[PDB]
RNA sequence: UUGUCUAGCGAGACUGCUAAUGCAAAUUGGAGGAAGGAAGGGAUGACGUCAAAUCAUCAUGCCCCUUAUGUCUAGGGCUGCAAACGUGCUACAAUGGCCAAUACAAACAGUCGCCAGCUUGUAAAAGUGAGCAAAUCUGUAAAGUUGGUCUCAGUUCGGAUUGAGGGCUGCAAUUCGUCCUCAUGAAGUCGGAAUCACUAGUAAUCGCGAAUCAGCUAUGUCGCGGUGAAUACGUUCUCG
RNA sequence: GGUACACGAAAAACCUUACCUAGACUUGACAUCCUUGGCAAAGUUAUGGAAACAUAAUGCCGAGUGACAGGU
């Protein structure tokens, strides 16, 4: 499934190794970005929108 | 295709100046390093100061001389058949191949130690003996039978 | 003095913003308080944070997103509440915040 | 164990040219009796030719070593045990995958010809 | 009084002051000889090239700091400062200097590679 | 394929939508994870909003969000009708503690959005009114309203299976490859009896001269 | 392996393990952890494993049971050298 | 052995000048400069093309399931296995192997964290104890050099596999984490057929940081930094 | 094939996960459309049990009924 997979993550579990981070809005642990509980596809949308206040375009 | 380059220029040794000892340098090196390839250029030059004691540079030219090449091989094709045949080439390219040759029989060397085999392919190769002027005079034979296309050059 | 040791630090993601937040703040301090030092200029966090493009096979079609971090340094020793007081005249704006110890 | 000294060197490498007693049991044992090979040749004293080999019988015996360390083996084969029923039928038992690899436990190679075509 | 110079090679840069005192200078660095900071090898005739071709050493100090980088562009920098010296204490030198192309370094450092790429060029080994 | 022009002027040209920041990855995370959603909130409530943008402003735990549109007249509320229903998905969306609050004002030259336009053709992809009309009202009153050339195509069903037609137009200029262009974009999906319609609107607000600093 | 706890096991085999050797005489027990490793003081018994296809009942050995109790037997199937 | 350094505002190269040849455009040299003919690089992909890829990001038209393709955890599996491809790593070596001493950064990150440091240890680490919410605290940079040994051979090469023991996290390391200490020492003597990449800071080589994650045999990924070449004659062929 | 094969998948020992099997599971784990509740929702522990999970109190708070959601 895709969605029990969202609402288990957001569960509390009794060991602490348990959890697996991803996004809320649109979450896919396959390939996880936990630098801001973000999404791969989740933060280049939001960025070509401007969303996120620090993002930029990489520049050297 | 490529329409004109100029290629880059060494400069003079510190301590040699001379362009020829330059392109030892340059063919010897190896990794991206010259303090060890700068140390085989100690050793050698020390080494073929010491055993039969002459003058680094004279048996040093002296070697260019024997192994300055006359014809190098170029590859023409009617489509379906390799024929290869000698041009010219200029003394630059003709220099690095001849030290590059000197330097690839240098390292197929059976010997201890590299200084002295390295010192040993320079006196042989001076001596008009070493492996060097073999291949020279290859490429000097094979004209014999490959003038058919090296008197028109396409 | 008053308050020794005013070191307020300024964060902020941009330099453009960061110049005119810097030159806003540390121009309306002049006029109530003497004995203030330049703002000494700080290096930029920098974060490339390169990403995957597309939503399947590839490892080198992958774009690369930038994320600079900005900051400022103010050292008052010897002040009054004046200066104090004129930081409540004209805010600064949302995106730059403030560290005091 | 056995009698073994290199061709003309060093006393500390023939602990080299025998088993059980690698390079760094070899320094271990340099460092306990405090004798130090030197240079280029293995006659110091005579004594130490049976002086050595009671510090290294102290440590254990090589060829029992060995006998040991196969019964080792041969127990996890005796009784049912994964790690054993791989390592007795010439296969891998560790976290290395079996699909690529393992040649060395294999023969050189048995290939034999294959349906791609499908 | 001294000579205000400035050099810079591979990201990295030095500082050289020079006197006209009535000594005849000691090429040192990092508190110590170049041949013990810098590789005791070729590069004690490469680090004072056009001193040696120009301008020998009998009338100015050496006093040289660095920042940064590897050796080689130390050399370049420490270099560069002194031909900075040179060319403004005795700037009619300035046309028989620049024929030796000892100028400015030419800003050849290690590019800013990118994905897809091993050496800034270099490519993933294309296949079938 | 190609990416849209609006992160092109991102960061050195466009203004933020956000302007904000927090502790790396303690807080930051979960403060943007919030107002992203209350940023995407209105467009899917309303479709007769018109709205033009939402600006989130943070400071230290203090927040709020502006709301922009063209006509307030519908979002303003007979005797505050809309801003109480406002107030309380506000209370909804993020805590209850926070302090929340808002006001409703227009932008200057509000018909240079491109939302507006892609919502007005939406609406008319959802209500089954054929192409060809909202086409051309779409180029006429961008022609009337007074600016330079703008652009824009759809992808779709269009009445007929085996969907490979797809239809663009652009008038005048539309420097896609032009670093200061202050060039709108806005992408829609409409749905439809038949699928989901895929249109792009490139609005062309103009190019300021000498553009050295944000607006 | 532990370094700390000789062999650690899940806990849950202590229950079964307080009452078998109590009762001590109906060897097949219900009860399977993969990641249980018996000490000397609960030897000589056979453990009914869930291979997670079948439950597989086999008898521990009594010299060395410092290994995982779900690695003295299979853990999947497999097969010969591929020709088919 | 103090105004380098960090970084804002600018200046600064624009065929700007000249000889040169040309209707114009534009051409090669010289002066100069920090740099001369898109100063070097990134960022910026037109129409289409193969209906190539994703109805498993998402939204989603069909059809079907529904006390069931919905839920919750145990455990097993995504890691096997004659083979072959695709890509690394690292050897087949005295430019090297090991041993002692010694030269030198950038960035970058760090708050349940970064870990100075002390003591216990051959070691994984442990008990402990400062600064750092970060230009003050942290993260042996190595190649190099001084040498010493190995003395030219299946080697102190290569380190695989397996074995014993120790170490950490993790409910737990069997499936299928990994580190270190010790034991053994696999093929292997530069790889035919064919190929792949590359115009100077390039290739090659040497080290540092960040990443998902509790930790991780990621040699991989992303970058940072150090040393640092060869050939460019030329377009008959070969690919577009 | 070019235009897959250090890929999706920047972490497959619980999760990762779609799957083989065990236990339960049904206007529903989760959420929404009705009406009644403004304080008890977690967790807690011997209870059986490999494991969900029920008996004991503790500590947008909430019941039933229908309106169904979800499908890697």
């Amino acid at each position: 499934a895709k969605k029990s997979l969202k609402v288990k993550q957001t569960r509390i579990p009794k060991f602490a190794v348990r959890a697996y981070t991803r996004c809320q809005r649109c979450g896919r642990a396959r390939a996880v970005l936990s630098h801001f509980g973000v999404c791969r596809l989740c933060f280049r949308e939001l960025a070509y929108a401007g969303a996120i206040p620090g993002v930029k375009k990489a520049s050297w | 295709r490529k329409n004109r380059a100029p290629k880059r220029t060494v400069l003079p040794d510190p301590v040699f100046n001379n362009t020829l000892v330059t392109r030892i340098i340059n063919v010897i090196m190896e990794d991206g390093k010259k303090g060890l390839a700068q140390r085989i250029l100690y050793g050698a030059f020390d080494l073929i100061e010491q055993r039969t004691k002459e003058k680094p540079l004279t048996v040093f030219e002296r070697a260019v001389g024997n192994v300055m090449p006359r014809l190098e091989l170029r590859v023409r094709r009617i489509a379906g058949s390799n024929y290869q045949v000698p041009t010219e080439v200029p003394q630059d390219r003709k220099i690095a191949l001849a030290l590059r040759w000197i330097a690839m029989f240098a390292r197929k060397r059976h010997e201890k130690t590299m200084l002295e085999k390295i010192a040993n392919e320079i006196i042989d190769a001076s001596n008009n003996t070493g492996a060097a002027i073999k291949k020279k005079d290859d490429t000097h034979k094979m004209a014999e039978a490959n003038k058919a296309f090296a008197h028109m050059r396409w | 003095v008053k308050y020794p040791e005013l070191k307020i630090k300024l964060e902020s993601y941009d330099s453009t913003l960061l110049d005119l937040t810097t030159k806003k703040i540390v121009e309306v301090v002049k006029g109530v308080d003497v004995k203030i030092k330049g703002p000494l200029p700080l290096p930029t966090k920098k974060e490339v944070i390169t990403i995957i493009r597309s939503p399947h096979v590839d490892k080198a079609s992958r774009e690369q997103f930038e994320k600079n971090r900005h900051k400022r340094l103010m050292i008052l020793v010897d002040v009054n509440q004046g200066a104090i007081d004129s930081l409540k005249r004209i805010k600064i704006p949302v995106g730059v915040t403030l560290r005091f110890s | 164990l056995g009698i073994d000294i290199p061709n003309q060197k060093r006393i500390e490498i023939a602990l080299t040219y025998i088993f059980g007693i690698g390079l760094s049991r070899s320094q271990a044992i340099l460092k306990q009796a405090n004798i130090n090979p030197d240079k280029r040749v293995k006659d110091l004293t005579e004594e130490e030719f049976v002086a050595i080999r009671n510090v290294a019988s102290a440590y254990k015996i090589e060829g029992d070593l060995r006998r040991e360390i196969a019964l080792n083996i041969k127990h996890l084969s005796e009784i049912g045990a994964w790690r054993g029923l791989r390592h007795r039928k010439n296969l891998p038992v560790r976290g290395q995958r079996t699909r690529t690899n393992a040649r060395t436990r294999k023969g050189p190679r048995k290939t034999v010809a294959n349906k791609k075509i499908e | 009084q001294s000579y205000y110079g400035l050099g810079r090679r591979k990201s990295s840069s030095a500082k050289v002051y020079l006197t006209p005192t009535q000594d005849k200078g000691k090429i040192t660095v990092n508190r110590r000889d170049p041949s013990e900071y810098f590789p005791n090898k070729l590069v004690i005739q490469d680090m004072e090239q056009p001193l040696d071709l120009t301008d020998l050493k009998k009338n100015f100090d050496i006093n040289v700091v660095v920042k940064g980088g590897g050796f080689t562009g130390q050399a370049g920098a420490i270099r560069l400062g002194i031909v900075r010296a040179l060319l403004q204490f005795n700037p009619e030198l300035k046309k028989i200097l620049k024929s030796k192309k000892l100028t400015t370094r030419d800003k050849r450092v290690k590019e800013r590679k990118k994905f897809g790429l091993y050496g800034a060029r270099r490519a993933p080994q294309f296949t079938k | 394929q190609k990416v849209n022009s609006n992160g092109l002027r991102f960061g050195i040209n466009k203004n933020w939508i956000s302007r904000w920041t927090a502790n790396s990855h303690a807080q930051t995370a979960k403060w943007l994870i919030e107002d992203e959603k209350i940023r995407n909130l209105f467009f899917v409530n309303y479709r007769n909003a018109q709205v033009s943008n939402v600006e989130i402003e943070r400071t230290q735990a203090t927040v709020d969000v502006f709301v922009y549109a063209a006509q307030p007249a519908f979002l303003i509320g007979s005797e505050n009708k809309n801003i109480q229903k406002i107030t309380k998905q506000i209370k909804q969306i993020i805590g209850r503690t926070t302090n929340l609050d808002l006001t409703i004002n227009e932008i200057g030259s509000p018909m240079l959005s491109a939302r507006i336009i892609a919502r007005d053709l939406a609406n008319a992809i959802e209500a089954r009114v054929p192409l060809r009309t909202a086409m051309r009202q779409s180029l006429i009153k961008v022609l009337k309203a007074g600016a330079n050339g703008i652009k824009v195509l759809v992808s779709g069903r269009l009445n007929g299976a085996e969907i490979a037609r797809d239809k663009m137009y652009i008038e005048g200029n539309m420097p896609l490859s032009t670093l200061r262009a202050d060039i709108d974009y806005a992408l829609e999906k409409a749905q439809t009896t038949y699928g989901v319609i895929g249109v792009k609107v490139w609005i062309n607000r103009g190019m300021i001269y000498t553009k050295g600093l944000n607006r | 392996r532990s370094a700390k706890k000789g062999a650690f096991v899940d806990a849950h085999l202590l229950k079964k393990v307080i009452d078998m050797n109590k009762q001590e005489k109906k060897r097949p027990i219900k009860t399977w952890s993969r990641r249980s490793t018996i000490f000397p003081e609960f030897v000589g018994n056979t453990f009914a494993v869930h291979n997670g296809k079948t439950f597989i009942n086999v008898y521990v050995t009594d010299d060395m049971v410092g290994h995982k109790l779900g690695e003295f037997s299979p853990t999947r199937n497999f097969k010969q050298h591929t020709a088919n």
